RNA sequence: UAAGGUGAUAUGAACCGUUAUAACCGGCGAUUUCCGAAUGGGGAAACCCAGUGUGUUUCGACACACUAUCAUUAACUGAAUCCAUAGGUUAAUGAGGCGAACCGGGGGAACUGAAACAUCUAAGUACCCCGAGGAAAAGAAAUCAACCGAGAUUCCCCCAG
RNA sequence: AGGGUGACAGCCCCGUACACAAAAAUGCACAUGCUGUGAGCUCGAUGAGUAGGGCGGGACACGUGGUAUCCUGUCUGAAUA
RNA sequence: UUUUGUAUAAUGGGUCAGCGACUUAUAUUCUGUAGCAAGGUUAACCGAAUAGGGGAGCCGAAGGGAAACCGAGUCUUAACUGGGCGUUAAGUUGCAGGGUAUAGACCCGAAACCCGGUGAUCUAGCCAUGGGCAGGUUGAAGGUUGGGUAACACUAACUGGAGGACCGAACCGACUAAUGUUGAAAAAUUAGCGGAUGACUUGUGGCUGGGGGUGAAAGGCCAAUCAAACCGGGAGAUAGCU
RNA sequence: GUUUAUUAAAAACACAGCACUGUGCAAACACGAAAGUGGACGUAUACGGUGUGACGCCUGCCCGGUGCCGGAAGGUUAAU
RNA sequence: UUGAGCCUUGAUGGAAGUGUGGACGCCAGUCUGCAUGGCUUUAAUGUUUGAUGUUCUAACGUUGACCCGUAAUCCGGGUUGCGGACAGUGUCUGGUGGGUAGUUUGACUGGGGCGGUC
RNA sequence: AGCUUGACUGCGAGCGUGACGGCGCGAGCAGGUGCGAAAGCAGGUCAUAGUGAUCCGGUGGUUCUGAAUGGAAGGGCCAUC
């Protein structure tokens, strides 16, 4: 399931268009990665499955908090 | 990512200084490993506030007796001396323990020789006032009167 | 409620009743084999095989009940690693399947029309998928208007082919 | 109104208009009790990987057009009455 | 019926009875008709419900110009002796009809395209596990012993028992002919024919699913069908043809 | 040996042999949006593709064209 | 290491004598430093900014070994080894691409085609 | 051969010829010009082939338009590719 477990971002339907503009149906899809992040608040690596931007995410509102979520949103971890 | 650090740190490094990182040394590296941690702007205070409860704040609280002489500025009774020597001029030394012999009885009682000025001690007169070790910037001033005995 | 009754083909038989427990009709209960979500394991549906508790002046054995999975919670346990996590057992709750249309969402054709055909169309239609209610969805302005003002969402008629 | 009865029935039958009825289980209303639950004033706060942008698609009657508006796969990224 | 033309030896119909094709909705215009008339008329909704309310609105009474604008005129051009389009004819709303547009649009009919299902009980290939091959020949390697060589070579008997080996039933196939061809039979019967220890043959169960399989390769096979299965659905596809 | 089950058994397919070519193993290749799997519990005396088609004697010339392999200058050249 | 900027300490804009590397040096100078003796043309650092190269580990890979969950050829955590910011994947992008797909490939014509014509 | 730009701009009674889209001929009117002393002739070439509708888009011109208003983008109009 190519999602990522942060900003719950899964894949989208879309067209090619060619020069003729041609629709063709086709998948944009994340860029996900599953990264194994320290959380030291567990002394333990969790190792969430994120999207770039999801890891940016963690960046910025800090991984206890996004483990915060999902907790509290019934997802694994 | 900014982030301020925690330790020294090789090319940025600074107990607390406030570094541009990239992204991946930090979340990576830096950080989960103790090194440094994002700038959260809720930081940014509460790692400057210590940059003013000390630097500014401690930095002051070292100033609370002035040169340590405060009221010993009419220097100190002289109880007895601290020595001579050479019918009229001066031979005696100061042992590790003897400069207090006069002013001691004045602030608190002691006994130690941090030596201060590295020269035979000049022999002549008597009351001199250089400074002595009071503190790791201050100084202090009295004098010396010898014993006709 | 009553003087007639024991559903039908479908008589007959043996009976039940006539002033209140015949029958009939309605409310509430009881019973409700097996198979089926099927749930103790299995399985070629209606069949095979268990374990654990019980229980018999004949306490062998054979009858009765519980034992699926998943989720939240709680108790007790408890690795690599000593703490701790993972894991493990037990308990209480819930879910599970089914089924008209209407609804919200996920994906999503083609014939065909263009008097061929690829942009376009048929169409976000058919169809598959998930989820829900009596409805669903939407909704109380970062909306319109136009220098006057209006004041959420939904639906109808116009505006206007 | 309608149906039936040995041919077409207001007055044979069952009905119809009308007027009535529930021990029980329920529906909905209201009046109350229980568990809850929060009410009113004052002083505050006022939704960031967000708005916006590059790229690629998709939605808007609008087929990138001179194309505003909206959603976002990818890369970025404000101000704060 | 189709045709330039059909007794035509072109089509269709064994006969009868029943059914069997220009409809419906919405627009829109015209004719007929009715009302009202420079006016006509309401929709939604309300309702005291076929009334009455509701005139939002639509059409008409004014056009010209791309337009701003002007206005019984206006546009063209600097301007037109002028020219174009207008000013001189009543409309509108029902109702019935004629046409048109949108819809399956008069009825039946394709070959096909798309979506979701159901099928390896026929058959192809493979997997597991089981079974079958009367009878009769040929007689490889190797082996023993003689002869043989200096020793090997070589050589003769015997021994042995190979082989997509030979002949031939079962079994598997299917080369020819006749029959059959509203059959005994939707692929056979009969007389002959190839393989028959193998790349053999067969039972049971398994697996591979449709632009897919499988294929010692014929476009062969995939449930009497296959240059893309079957069933349901899109679907009344479309049919300038009959 | 195989084949058009139902008008073709052949001179077609196949075949042992031969060549070319790919593949260092998490192989190439194939099923599969992936996980997983075949290849293969194999490992270049192996595994795949293509062709030829026992065996004998042999297999000449041509690299313009198409295709394929190689090329660290320049020319031209996408997002950015 | 290296292309270019800024900050700087030495070049263009406590005396005389006994003594030294580099040089556009107007063609024949004098210097630019080396010892002593009662805002614009030049070299190194600190640096800021991009390029190239080593190596590193700490993302990431591990279809090597081991430990536990677990009597388990899955998976999961853990350790160790190898590798290592490469590989790989997401978006964008150029090339390739009958492997697959939708189509197109006119009419007149003394039948059609060829030829011819439009 | 001399002088020239009438190979003009706005229009056009009235005809031809086409199903149509369209093509063609035209005296005369206004403005302005060339040649001629002048009457006068000239809106190309003796005539009849020498061509390509619409759409999209370019270029110049032009306040006609221009979504709150002033602008502008875009649009129209004239010319033209
Ligand atoms: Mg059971
Ligand atoms: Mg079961
Ligand atoms: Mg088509
Ligand atoms: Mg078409
Ligand atoms: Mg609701
Ligand atoms: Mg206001
Ligand atoms: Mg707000
Ligand atoms: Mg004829
Ligand atoms: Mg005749
Ligand atoms: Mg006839
Ligand atoms: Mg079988
Ligand atoms: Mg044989
Ligand atoms: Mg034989
Ligand atoms: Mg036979
Ligand atoms: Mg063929
Ligand atoms: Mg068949
Ligand atoms: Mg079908
Ligand atoms: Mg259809
Ligand atoms: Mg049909
Ligand atoms: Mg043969
Ligand atoms: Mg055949
Ligand atoms: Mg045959
Ligand atoms: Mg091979
Ligand atoms: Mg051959
Ligand atoms: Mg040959
Ligand atoms: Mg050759
Ligand atoms: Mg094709
Ligand atoms: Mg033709």
């Amino acid at each position: 399931s190519r999602v990522c477990q942060v900003t719950g971002k899964r894949p989208v339907t879309g067209n090619n268009r060619s020069h003729a503009l041609n629709a063709t149906k086709r998948r944009f899809l994340p860029n996900l990665h599953s990264h194994r992040f320290w959380v030291e608040s567990e002394k333990r690596f969790v190792t969430l499955r994120v999207s770039a931007k999801g890891m940016r995410v963690i960046d910025k509102k800090g991984i206890d908090t996004v483990l915060a979520e999902l907790r509290a949103r019934g997802e694994k971890y | 990512m900014q982030v301020i650090l925690l330790d020294k740190v090789a090319n940025l490094g600074s107990l607390g200084d406030q570094v541009n990182v990239k992204a991946g040394y930090a979340r990576n590296f830096l950080v989960p490993q103790g090194k440094a941690v994002p700038a959260t702007k809720k930081n940014i205070e509460f790692f400057e506030a210590r940059r003013a409860e000390l630097e500014a704040k401690l930095a002051e609280v070292l100033a609370a007796a002035n040169a340590r002489a405060e009221k010993i500025n009419a220097l100190e009774t002289v109880t007895i001396a601290s020595k001579a020597g050479d019918e009229g001029k001066l031979f005696g030394s100061i042992g590790t323990r003897d400069i207090a012999d006069a002013v001691t009885a004045a602030g608190v009682e002691v006994a130690k020789s941090e030596v201060r000025l590295p020269n035979g001690v000049l022999r002549t007169t008597g009351e001199h006032e250089v400074s002595f070790q009071v503190h790791s910037e201050v100084f202090a001033k009295v004098i010396v009167n010898v014993v006709a005995e």
